[PDB]
Formats: C-alpha cells, sequence, structure tokens
C-alpha cells in the first residue's frame, strides 16, 4: 500500500475511534446524570397508573 | 557519485616519486600488472553495463514532506491534528539521527585522513559534533521508549523553564 493509503486510512480509523471514545464518555455522563436525577427516558421505575382511580360519587361523601 | 560539501574532504597533495635506489620496487610493477589485468577488464564490464542502462533511463525521486502545524498548535486530545503532528514529529526525528550519523562520519573519517596528527587537524570536525550532539541530547535524550512530540514537548518546556529561572536568579 501507499504510504498516502495508510496514512489517511489511519486517519479515517483516528476519527471513527475518537467519536466512539467521546460518545462512550458522553453515555457514562448521561447514564450518571439520569440515575441521579431521574428526569430522563431510563431509570423510569414504574409507579401506580391514575387511570385505576375511580372518581365516581362514592357512598360517603367524605373522600 | 555524492555532494562534496555535505561530506567534505580537504584536497588530496601526493608526493611525487623521487626514488634514491637503484633496486626497481615491485609495487609499480603491480600497479602496471593490475592495471592491465584487472582495471581494464572491470572498466570494459562496467562501460558494457553503462550502456545498457543508459538504453533504457527512467528516475526514481526524493520524497518531499510538505509542514504539517506540530504539536504546539494542536489542540488537546484532537486525534486528527497531533497524529499529523506526530508523524511529522517522527520523520523530523530520524532525519535528526541522521544528521548525527553524518557528522560522526566526518569525524570518523577526519580521525583516519589526518592519521597521528589527528588531534590538532580534527578540532572543526570535533566542535560540530560536540555542537550537534549537544543539540540532540537537549532534543531527544531521555525520552524513553514511548517517546512522543508531547514527551519532547515536556521536556523542552523543563528546559526552558530551567533556563528562564537561571536567568531571573543571576540578574
Amino acid at each position: 500500500d501507499a504510504p498516502e493509503k495508510n496514512y489517511e486510512r489511519t486517519m479515517a480509523i483516528l476519527q471513527i475511534e475518537s467519536e466512539k471514545a467521546e460518545l462512550r464518555l458522553k453515555e457514562l455522563e448521561v447514564r450518571r446524570l439520569m440515575r441521579a436525577k431521574g428526569d430522563g427516558p431510563w431509570f423510569q421505575y414504574p409507579t401506580i397508573d391514575k387511570a385505576l382511580i375511580d372518581h365516581s360519587p362514592k357512598a360517603t361523601p367524605d373522600n | 557519485s555524492w555532494d562534496k560539501d555535505v561530506y567534505p574532504e580537504p584536497p588530496r597533495r601526493t608526493p611525487a616519486p623521487s626514488p634514491q635506489t637503484s633496486l626497481p620496487n615491485p609495487i609499480t610493477y603491480l600497479t602496471k600488472a593490475f592495471d592491465l589485468l584487472v582495471d581494464r577488464p572491470v572498466t570494459l564490464v562496467r562501460e558494457f553495463i553503462e550502456r545498457q542502462h543508459a538504453k533504457n533511463k527512467y528516475y526514481y525521486y526524493h520524497r518531499e514532506f510538505r509542514r504539517v502545524p506540530d504539536i504546539t498548535e494542536c489542540h488537546e486530545k484532537d486525534v486528527l491534528c497531533m497524529f499529523e503532528a506526530e508523524m511529522q514529529w517522527k520523520r523530523d526525528y530520524k532525519v535528526d539521527q541522521e544528521i548525527v550519523n553524518i557528522i560522526q562520519e566526518r569525524l570518523k573519517a577526519c580521525q583516519q585522513r589526518e592519521g597521528e596528527s589527528h588531534r590538532q587537524n580534527c578540532a572543526k570536525e570535533l566542535q560540530q559534533f560536540t555542537q550537534v550532539v549537544k543539540a540532540y541530547q537537549d532534543r531527544y535524550h531521555d525520552l524513553g521508549a514511548h517517546y512522543s512530540a508531547r514527551k519532547c514537548l515536556a521536556k523542552q518546556k523543563q528546559r526552558m523553564l530551567a533556563e528562564r529561572k537561571a536567568t531571573k536568579e543571576a540578574a
């Protein structure tokens, strides 16, 4: 292979792997912030549905 | 051939033969026999090979690397620039190694060609050798087997801090 070919191919390899490394560091920081704050789409552990609640007029009024 | 300025030689001054005795020395007869028996057939074979070279002439070139930005103007952890800076530094490292090799060849050739008066007559080559070895030692020594342009820049910054502190303490 030419030195040009190996050189520019190495630059392509370094671009891809540096972008993957920066995205892995971003992924770790996003996971840490979402577990800490609970405001992202991940770590949304289930709570009770409010569609299960009956809002009909019950038997006794104080409710 | 080579370039006579990067590989310098003083002009050869051979003395004329002044024979005092009447005995013919064997060396002139052996030089005539070496010219008649050896130098002329080797010269004929080389002229034949040289004609066969001249029947098809083609060329090779010296590869020119343009100067990419060095490590000082590369962003930290920016591999697409500091890769090019590191390759440039490694090529310049090999070139500086071969410059030291050229000056060592000059020093050894001076010592041999001067013979016995070499301690007087090779002060210039010794001075050039001392200069280029001091420069190579301040530039690339003690970096380690994982040497890089970052290591060399850190060594240069440490040496420049030492130089600035020595300038400040002596003023």
